[PDB]
């Protein structure tokens, strides 16, 4: 079962964060008032930890945490509704109120990595996955399935919302990444068909396999 | 909007 997401960032580590477009609304009637109370409460003491507003390069406040102050004109925030990061002086900082606060509506951005590929060691190699994704989903809507958790953030089928092409079978296709074997028995028709894709990328002598194997 | 200009 295939949910609409909305995807924000995409990391140098082949890890992407998304919003659910199920409470896109939501986030937007939330920065919608946020905002005019800003507007009326012209702005803390930023603190580690600490939840804050931060005004992003579009001129915009945003919710957002407070991750390390180096120095007053260094403030380091992750936003926390997008998953972006940012080293910001105290100008751009105010107090989140408890009327926004992540009770009122949770962080809506959340992080996930591709089930079933290995991230490629080589700096380069690397790279080139990034930029293939950033292309081809970042600032786009797509369908998002859960396959399994890890010890770290959940792995993710990703599909485009028109072709429904699988995306982390695309990377796998095009000999950008390599197949990660899972034991689960109900990842065995999954992950027999990624390495089909592999083995004929591998063949195609694409990417990875540009000079063989 | 959602792209945030960027």
């Amino acid at each position: 079962s295939y949910k609409p997401v909305f995807v924000t960032e995409i990391t140098d580590d082949l890890h992407f964060y998304v919003q659910d477009v199920e409470t896109g609304t939501q986030l937007e009637k939330l920065m919608e008032n946020m905002r005019n109370d800003i507007a009326s409460h012209p702005p803390y003491a930023p603190r580690r930890g600490e939840f804050c507003i931060a005004k992003f390069v579009d001129g915009e406040w945003y919710r957002a945490r407070v991750e390390k102050v180096e120095s007053p004109a260094k403030i380091h925030v992750f936003y926390i509704d997008y998953g972006n990061r940012e080293v910001l002086p105290s100008t751009r900082l105010g107090t989140l109120s408890p009327a926004f606060s992540t009770r009122v509506l949770p962080a809506q951005a959340t992080e996930y990595a591709f089930a079933f590929i290995q991230v490629p060691q080589d700096d380069d190699a690397r790279t080139d996955a990034v930029d293939s994704v950033v292309r081809d989903i970042q600032n786009t809507q797509c369908l998002l399935n859960v396959e399994h958790l890890s010890a770290g953030c959940p792995h993710v089928t990703l599909q485009f919302a028109d072709s429904k092409g699988d995306v982390g079978l695309g990377l796998v296709k095009e000999g950008l990444v390599m197949v990660e074997v899972r034991k689960e028995k109900q990842f065995q028709k999954v992950i027999t068909e990624y390495l089909n894709a592999q083995e004929s990328a591998k063949s195609a002598r694409l990417n990875l396999w540009r000079y063989g194997d | 909007g959602r792209a945030r200009g960027q």
